[PDB]
């Protein structure tokens, strides 16, 4: 019998007979309250109740259903999830309506660390990864970026192995989106917990792919940060055609990121013993300013250090 | 005015002609920022950068005793509307009258768990987020009666029950663990002087982890870089020593990459909005870093200026991040909070305040009244509270068990 915290007919927990035995607990605030809180008549009544239960530690299945109504007023209230998590295996309630329940407040609610948290312990309790892949598509396909569902999606993925098709989610979302990094992000967990980047056919195969993007978006920082950081790994100046297909770019997608990708193939270059040192750190330098003074203001400061710090490392 | 300046106009978004959910939505962004920047030449007033002092100090104590229902939100975060309200007090150097201050104390005691740590309101299951929350207001209250609320004894017991063997420590029994964790551990063990030479054994090391391709740190290792979980991470290799731990060039240019070009504020992840909270969690990162690489006896850093443009930073907050009744903001639009009230204000802070070793450098871009009390990178509270808390608890020896 769920009345819904929601529904006209609701009625104070304190108006209701089959809770009448009972007497509410209010909050200590002490005499001399802080940052107090006006809470409203129903936030009051149910923590009221919600304290009360949870002082005699009463495992029923009337407390069950008032911790949902607790959970609704405030979903962030751990000290609520954590008793609710008590009674689901006190009262032996059936999980897979507790996972039908979580789908729900997590539609709701997608932006809370709490109800993540508790689908995650339901889905180990279960050790029932089938719903999580489409469950979480359907989060993102209403804000693609929510932290805590790629993280669930994370967990899923590498607790329960399921790499398969997450390349071809990943292709899918950079269509919708080739900006959204969190499935840049979500690309390189894949290749890196499958392939990894020293396959070179996948590495080139990631390096051509990113090219066509840049050439597409050139101001995508997205697919810059996803280059530099897959050959970073064994340093830039270890890829000598790089520079010059970028120093290609150089009048049609010139960005201030083809600019600041050239200085850190040239800081590189300098670190690796390369031929002109004067000359590539002329360079270097060169653009340095070109970014601090121009190209790239806001970040000024940066870009005099990387001056500075070039000149004092090979003068 | 660095926003105001016509060249300035050539900073705002290209977006290649290729419309994304990003593009557009960031193309929102900029034209209500553009809005706010031109208001002066439609008004044909000058522009005069002022940090609304007294609309937010009637905010603040004001919060500090009251909060209407919107708040029911934040029921299990009560020990930090302290902290962002005592902190925001402080940075605009207002005092907590001893009256106020033994009430707090008082109410902190009643959100301390008989098995350590604090919880968000009384009575609640002890959790680090508002444990770290409640330590940081009882030092800057720092008091004698405040230092001695917090049970250091069942404190470090209670870290230990959340410690990992990975390295990593949960937020709260039976909870979840990222980087947050690691940071409000090694806040309120080193304040309070309770670290064990096992306490953080494999911290550092998890921590590292949570670093990746993009240079900036995750919640939990394979994660996307964020500021929040970045400042954590990096916040609490400095307190373990071990910043070294990460990779700092990646990191320095991860972070430096977050100042958004044109609205002169960061944002919280690459291709993400800007964000006024981010003043602080992502700008505090490059004192951290400064401190860092001079340890590594770094040649190149700066004796003036902080790693990022101090200047853009102060007029995004200044002229954009303030709410006219009082309290400051996410961005234009968005309602007021403590939190960013709190944030923004400890951004502006370190925005204005450079030092690195007998160097200082102030920066205040407005009025000279702008100028704020500084605040320490690492634990986001005065510095003077720092030396006078750590001082303090070193007095006492740390718990043995
Ligand atoms: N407009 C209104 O009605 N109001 C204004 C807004 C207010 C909530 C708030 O200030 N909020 C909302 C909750 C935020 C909270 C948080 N909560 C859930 C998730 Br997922 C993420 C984060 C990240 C921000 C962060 C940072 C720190 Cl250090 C500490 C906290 Br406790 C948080 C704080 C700000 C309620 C009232
Ligand atoms: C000590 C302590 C408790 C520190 C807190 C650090 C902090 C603020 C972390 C951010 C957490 C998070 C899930 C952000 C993404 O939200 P979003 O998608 O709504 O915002 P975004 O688009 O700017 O990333
Ligand atoms: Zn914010």
């Amino acid at each position: 019998g769920f009345l819904s915290l929601d529904s006209p007919t609701y009625v104070l927990y304190r108006d209701r007979a089959e809770w009448a035995d009972i007497d509410p607990v209010p909050q200590n605030d002490g005499p001399s309250p802080v940052v107090q809180i006006i809470y409203s008549e129903k936030f009051r009544d149910v923590y009221d109740y919600f304290r009360a239960v949870l002082q005699r530690d009463e495992r029923s299945e009337r407390a069950f259903k008032l911790t949902r109504d607790a959970i609704e007023l405030n979903a962030a209230n751990y000290t609520v999830w954590h008793f609710r998590r008590v009674l689901l295996r006190s009262l032996q309630k059936d999980l897979q309506e507790e996972m039908n329940y979580i789908t729900a407040i997590i539609e709701e609610q997608p932006k809370n660390y709490q109800v993540w948290h508790h689908r995650r312990v339901l889905v180990e309790w279960l050790k029932d990864p089938s719903q999580e892949l489409e469950f979480i598509a359907d989060i993102l396909n209403q804000d693609a970026k929510n932290y805590h569902a790629w993280q669930h999606r994370q967990w899923v993925i590498q607790e329960f192995r399921l790499w398969d098709n997450e390349l071809q989610y990943v292709d899918q979302l950079l269509k919708e989106d080739v900006r959204n990094n969190s499935v840049w992000n979500q690309r390189h967990f894949v290749i890196s917990n499958t392939t990894g980047y020293s396959d070179r056919a996948v590495l080139e195969r990631e390096v051509q792919y990113t090219l066509e993007m840049i050439k597409l978006v050139p101001h995508n920082e997205s697919a810059w940060n996803y280059l530099k950081g897959i050959l970073q790994d064994r340093g830039l100046s270890r890829y000598p055609n790089l520079l010059n297909q970028l120093l290609d770019l150089q009048p049609s997608h010139s960005s201030p990121y083809l600019i600041a990708f050239l200085v850190d193939i040239y800081e590189d270059m300098l670190e690796n013993q390369c031929d002109n040192k004067e000359d590539i750190l002329n360079k270097a330098l060169e653009l340095c300013e070109i970014l601090a003074k121009e190209k790239d203001t806001i970040r000024k400061e940066y870009w005099r250090y990387i001056g500075r710090s070039l000149q004092s490392k090979h003068s | 005015l660095y926003s105001l300046r016509p060249e300035h106009a050539r900073e705002r978004l290209q977006d290649d002609s290729v419309e994304t959910v990003t593009s557009i939505e960031q193309a929102k962004v900029e034209e209500k920022i553009q809005e706010v920047f031109s208001s002066y030449k439609f008004n044909h007033l000058v522009p005069r950068l002022v940090l609304q002092r007294e609309k937010h100090f009637h905010y603040l104590k004001r919060g500090l005793r009251q909060l209407t229902d919107a708040y029911e939100c934040l029921d299990a975060s009560r020990p930090w509307l302290c902290y962002w309200i005592l902190h925001s007090l402080e940075l605009l150097d207002e005092p907590i009258p001893q009256i106020v201050a033994t009430d707090v104390c008082q109410f902190l005691e009643l959100c301390q768990s008989p098995d350590g740590g604090f919880g968000g309101g009384p009575g609640q299951y002890p959790h680090l987020a508002p444990t770290y929350a409640a330590v940081n207001a009882l030092c800057i209250i720092g008091t004698e009666e405040a230092y001695n609320v917090i049970n250091r004894e069942k404190l470090l017991q209670y870290l230990y029950s959340l410690k990992q063997p990975d390295g990593s420590f949960l937020m709260h029994v039976g909870g979840e663990v990222d980087v947050r964790s690691a940071y409000c551990a090694a806040s309120v063990a080193s304040l309070t002087n309770i670290i064990t030479p096992d306490l953080f054994e494999g911290t550092a090391e998890w921590i590292a982890r949570c670093q990746n391709w993009e240079g900036g740190i995750g919640g939990v290792p394979g994660m996307e870089a964020h500021g929040g979980y970045t400042f954590c991470g990096l916040a609490a290799l400095v307190i373990l020593k071990k910043e070294r731990s990460l990779n700092l060039k990646s990191l320095l240019q991860w972070v430096t990459s977050r100042q958004m070009r044109f609205e002169g504020g960061f944002q919280g992840r690459c291709n993400k909005l800007v964000d006024g909270c981010y003043s602080f969690w992502q700008a505090g990162l490059l004192p951290l870093l400064h401190r860092a690489l001079h340890a590594q006896g770094d040649p190149a850093l700066s004796m003036s200026h902080w790693m990022f443009h101090q200047q853009a930073l102060q007029e995004y907050i200044l002229m954009c991040c303030q709410c006219p009744a009082g309290g400051l903001l996410d961005k234009p639009g968005k309602s007021r909070d403590f939190y960013h009230t709190c944030y923004c204000l400890s951004g502006l802070s370190i925005a204005q305040h450079f030092g690195s070793g007998a160097m200082l450098h102030d920066v205040v871009m407005g009025v000279p009244e702008n100028v704020l009390q500084p605040t320490h990178p690492v634990y986001n509270i005065g510095p003077d509270k720092v030396i006078q808390a750590t001082t303090h608890f070193l007095q006492k020896p740390v718990p043995g068990f």
